[PDB]
RNA sequence: GCAUUUGCCAAAGAUGUUUUCAUUAAUCAAGAACGAAAGUUAGGGGAUCAAAGACGAUCAGAUACCGUCGUAGUCUUAACUAUAAACUAUACCGACUCGGGAUCGGCUGGAAUAAAUGUCCAGUCGGCACCGUAUGAGAAAUCAAAGUCUUUGGGUUCUGGGGGAAG
RNA sequence: AUAGCGUAUAUUAAAGUUGUUGCAGUUAAAAAGCUCGUAGUUGAACUUCUGUUCAGGUUCAUUUCGAUUCGUCGUGUGAAACU
């Protein structure tokens, strides 16, 4: 709990990141702390504040950053991450049609060979996975009590339901992708609102 | 080729279910087996309820015409000739609660 | 009706390094069993094992890494003379180069090979590669 | 238009004369869709004297029917086996309605499946792997192949068909066991391939310590590939 | 019997995908427009075209359309869809926090971090 | 108990040695870092992810772990936890701060 | 195979046990207890249906489907008989391999109320199942067993070896 | 094929189509309608674990060395399973 973190935390909590619908795969046993009264599953936040980190470092790794991919389905994240991809020099997938043999047909138009992949909700973007299954691409991708973690590398949780939630753990991811880079001090802090990624009705 | 997995009966856990006559040819049929369903209509046409809630004598009636009540039961040759039942390809071949 | 404890532990085992697990409880357990565990890790295939003490039978916890291919029990244990080794190595093992096929012997009980070293044989046991 | 212009990260990485041998693509898994990956490795000029000529051999062609529309529609299939005595081997099959049509479009397909045999040792262990490190399984359809190691020059013991798979291979010492029905030549052959594809698959005792950690070539040559062509 | 064919709606696609900026409401503008950028063997084909095109260009006036990626009017549509007051949603200094939320705190120890109201 | 895990890392792998102490296989496949299978050849799902290193800055050093996992782990799902574990062993999670 | 009320008679599982015995167990040629319906023997009974039969109709022909009748049967005492697609067409005892709600019977906490042989919640033991899913199996249909099988051995009875002839 | 070569019949491999190794039995031939049960076959775990020292070989490894030679020998030092 530096004060750095203490922010981070307080921003996840705000835009509620840690609620989760009443289902659990039981896959996400170990990523839920509380199971309340009125069935709202409850996720750990220092899980979720662990696995951002982790993804940044994942994603500082890839050298150029094109070749990383964030795929999004829903209305939320489409705006979101197509910011994220804004700020992170990757790869967006904005028509929420996700194009079977995007990955495995070298012949499709919307063709691409991504060294990492991010999806928002495994469930909804699952075919993104089930492609990337075929040609050894690792995953990061964005999870709910209710989502599945087949072929998944790694699991943030969050709510993935929400724009709120979505749109700052895209922005936090961010950011701190730009700390690692050099491209932002680590003390220092970022000018860019989260109101940004929500999507506007 | 085992078509159904519940081979058409609703039985398990016992050796023997009861048979019921069908109710359209009278045929013997188990009552698991047995295509059952449960009946409220009404007496009348609906041309002749107003004709007749014209003529009740009762005026203290709301819907103050009995509805008739039928536990209708069919064999399978029945259900199936008679429509209450019919065919479906292979995979909405299990769906179980379907009406609107 | 529980018959032969060393392959209740074996086909467990076999089992849990196939799921890609990380360790195995095992109960109930005997001597035989202890013994050829401490086989097959003095050989190479199971990592450290923990016994613990309930007041019956026991029950034993196997840190494995992934290794065994296979460990199977031949039942009925059968009687293998000196003369009968290439018989079983052949059957029973992946090939010549590795991969043990272990027995009781009034000698104790051995790695196929150290009963050639022994010069012994007689009942077979199981086998692990 | 007899100059190949790559459509797969890979297929540039290959063209241009950066990823060293074939069996290290093979070794970070990389998947091979381009026919013509296979075609560089494999020099055309004909020295005849290399072991590492590449192999092609139609093996099967069928006369396929179909019911449609109240004609009867044929089109031929085929196999095709592709190798190098050394080390590597690959089957494909194409259904088409032009004969040396399926026979093309098979090799393709056979290119794309290339497989690395694992070589080991009989007895005492001298000079030349003659034959397989361990015994081993293939399975397709009902049929079933085993391949168990054999001494020095026993040869290969086994059908014609999977015989033919297994000198491709390079194995050239072997004891064959076969279960199913094996008539179904296509079965047979795919048994005896996935077989030889398991050889690598098992885990034997020397394969036991810590691993090499290596880049992938994607990441060493991320530069290459990101200049425009 | 109205209805458009392929050969007509790729070809719309593409004059409004390459010409958008160029292109009008009116018809017989678009019609001109497109005799200028591309061969069309036909006077009848190119006016297929030109209405469809037109037709597409008032679909587009009034919102997203399917088919079709202006990525500069899409960009400029992006930006125009930013707008942010100086105080966000997000209050750092003041957190309100549920009763459940307060037991996962707990559990990690972070029930008392600064500016966290309970409710 | 963590004992025998470490000692297989311990050694380095070898492929197929003649008497002579030539290696004659072809070559060496990654193994699983987590199960410790065998990278195929074929394996349509096998993964190879590399992290970053990050100095007290916040920079990356240019350094990375990789980390390999293998088809039957990642499909079952085991993944998510293989890596974060594998990432404890090595010392690089959970995240300083 | 078993479905109305109540009373009686003996029996049973599961659960609950910091009760007792202490290997007393598994499977099983011999040998035994059961065993739908139909059928048989000796008495009863006989309302309904209803083989045989008598008739109507239908039809080229109907000794059939349809209709009106109708005997044995159907029910019951004592007895025989031993058979079914007697069907999950899936042997029994024992391990181990995925996930999810629900259900019937015990138990253990917890919660609400109008305070109980009733609700709800969370456990768990045993049942009948179901829904996903298998980088497990299979010729497939499919199968959480029909999986842990050429990487072939936990225990035990039974059965098959091209088709007919022929039970 | 060859001074031999056809054919018929029994038998051997082919046959994992007799199966101990080694087969099948939901639907291809195949689990007995169902229980009890004697022969038969089958049977839970525990007992001098273990440690310390000596020697003899037998293996192993090799940044120990040697001698000679087309490879054995001697020697290390430690490391094993022994006995
Ligand atoms: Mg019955
Ligand atoms: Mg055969
Ligand atoms: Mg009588
Ligand atoms: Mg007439
Ligand atoms: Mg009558
Ligand atoms: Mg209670
Ligand atoms: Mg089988
Ligand atoms: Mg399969
Ligand atoms: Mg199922
Ligand atoms: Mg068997
Ligand atoms: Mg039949
Ligand atoms: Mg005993
Ligand atoms: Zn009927």
């Amino acid at each position: 709990a530096t004060q750095r973190k203490q922010d981070d935390i307080k921003r996840l909590l705000a835009s509620n990141c840690h609620q989760a619908t009443i289902n659990l795969n039981n896959q996400m046993k170990r990523y839920i702390s509380h199971k309340g009264v009125n069935g709202i599953h409850y996720i750990n936040i220092e899980e979720t504040w662990q696995k951002i980190k982790l993804a940044a470092r994942v994603i500082a790794a890839v050298q150029h950053p094109e070749d990383v991919m964030v795929v999004c389905s829903r209305i939320y994240g489409q705006r979101a991450a197509i910011k994220f991809a804004g700020y992170t020099h990757c790869k967006s997938t904005s028509s929420s049609r996700w194009t079977p043999g995007t990955l495995t047909n070298y012949q499709t138009l919307k063709y691409e060979e991504p060294r990492v992949l991010i999806v928002t909700d495994p469930r909804s973007d699952f075919q993104a996975i089930k492609e990337a299954s075929y040609v050894n691409i690792p995953v990061i991708a964005l999870c709910d009590s209710d989502s599945p973690l087949a072929y998944v590398d790694v699991v943030i949780p969050c709510n993935n339901r929400s724009t709120e939630s979505i749109s700052m753990i895209y922005w936090m991811i961010a950011r701190e992708v730009k700390i690692l880079r050099g491209e932002l001090s680590k003390d220092e802090e970022w000018e860019v609102m989260v109101d940004l990624f929500y999507h506007k009705t | 080729p085992v078509k159904r997995r519940n081979a058409g009966r609703s039985q398990k856990n016992r050796g023997h279910t009861r048979t019921v006559p069908c109710t359209n040819c009278g045929r013997q049929v188990a009552k698991d087996k047995a295509v059952k369903r449960y009946t409220v209509r009404d007496m009348v046409d609906p041309s002749s309820k107003r004709d007749i809630q014209q003529k009740l004598a009762f005026e203290n009636e709301k819907q103050g015409i009995p509805k008739l009540y039928v536990k209708l039961q069919y064999c399978i040759s029945c259900a199936i000739h008679s429509r209450v039942v019919r065919v479906r390809c292979a995979e909405d071949r299990r769906i179980r609660r379907p009406p609107i | 009706v529980k018959v032969n404890i060393l392959a209740e532990c074996l086909k467990d085992l076999v089992n849990a390094e196939k799921m890609g697990k990380k360790q195995v409880l095992l109960r109930p357990v005997s001597k035989v069993v202890l013994k050829f565990l401490r086989i097959m890790q003095k050989n190479g295939y199971i990592g450290e094992f923990e016994v613990i003490d309930d007041h019956r039978s026991k029950k034993v916890v196997v840190e494995l890494i992934g290794r065994i291919n296979k460990c199977g029990v031949i039942s009925p244990r059968y009687d293998v003379p000196l003369a009968d080794f290439e018989k079983w190595t052949n059957n029973i093992l992946p090939s010549r180069q590795f991969g043990n096929v272990v027995l009781t012997t009034t000698y104790g009980i051995l790695t196929h090979e150290e009963c050639r070293k022994r010069h012994t044989g007689g009942k077979i046991l199981g086998f692990f590669y | 238009k007899n100059d190949w212009q790559p459509q797969t990260k890979l297929g540039r990485l290959v063209k241009y004369g950066k990823i060293s041998s074939l069996d290290e693509i093979f070794k970070y898994s990389i998947p091979i869709k381009e026919p013509e990956i296979i075609d560089h490795f494999y020099p055309k000029n004909k020295d005849v004297q290399a072991e590492h000529k590449l192999m092609e051999e139609v093996l099967q062609i069928t006369p396929v029917q179909k019911q449609t529309q109240a004609g009867q529609r044929t089109r031929f299939k085929g196999f095709v086996v592709v190798g190098d005595s050394n080390g590597h081997i690959g089957l494909g099959w194409k259904v088409a309605k032009e004969v040396q049509g399926a026979i093309k479009g098979a090799i393709t397909h056979a290119k794309l499946n290339m497989v690395p045999v694992r070589k080991g040792y009989w007895g005492n262990k001298i000079a030349n792997a003659h034959t397989i490190p361990q015994k081993i399984t293939g399975k397709s359809g009902s049929v079933r192949i085993r391949l168990v190691p054999a001494p020095r020059g026993t040869g290969i013991v086994a059908a014609p068909i999977p015989k033919k798979v297994l000198q491709f291979a390079g194995v050239q010492d072997i004891y064959t066991s076969s279960q199913g029905c094996t008539r179904t030549r296509g079965n047979f052959l795919k048994a005896t391939y996935y077989a030889l594809a398991n050889t690598y698959r098992y885990l034997t005792p020397d394969f036991w310590g810590k691993p090499e950690d290596n880049e992938l070539p994607f990441e060493t040559f991320s530069e290459f590939l990101h200049t425009k062509a | 019997g109205r209805v458009r064919t392929k050969t007509v709606k790729r070809a719309a696609k593409s004059l409004i995908e390459h010409y958008y900026s160029k292109l009008t409401n009116d018809f017989h503008f678009n019609k001109k427009i497109l005799s200028e950028v591309a061969q069309v063997p036909s006077k009848r084909l190119r006016n297929k075209i030109a209405g469809f095109a037109t037709h597409l260009m008032k679909r587009i006036q009034k919102g997203p359309v399917r088919g079709i990626s202006l990525k500069v009017q899409e960009e400029e549509r992006e930006r125009r869809l930013d707008y942010v007051p100086e105080k966000s949603i997000i209050d750092i200094e003041k957190v309100t926090i549920d009763n459940e939320t307060k037991e996962m705190l707990k559990k990690l120890g972070y029930q008392n971090i600064p500016g966290l109201v309970s409710a | 108990m963590n004992s025998g895990r470490a000692n297989q890392r311990s050694k380095p792998m070898t492929g197929l040695i003649n008497d002579k102490k030539e290696k004659i296989d072809a070559y060496l496949p990654r193994k699983c870092d987590w199960s410790n299978k065998l990278i195929f050849s074929n394996d349509q799902s096998s993964v190879q992810i590399a992290i970053a290193e990050v100095g007290e800055n916040g920079q990356a050093t240019g350094s990375k772990t990789n980390v390999v996992l293998c088809g039957s782990v990642r499909s079952k799902g085991e993944a998510h936890i293989a890596l974060e574990n594998i990432l404890r062993e090595r010392g690089l999670y959970p995240i300083q701060e």
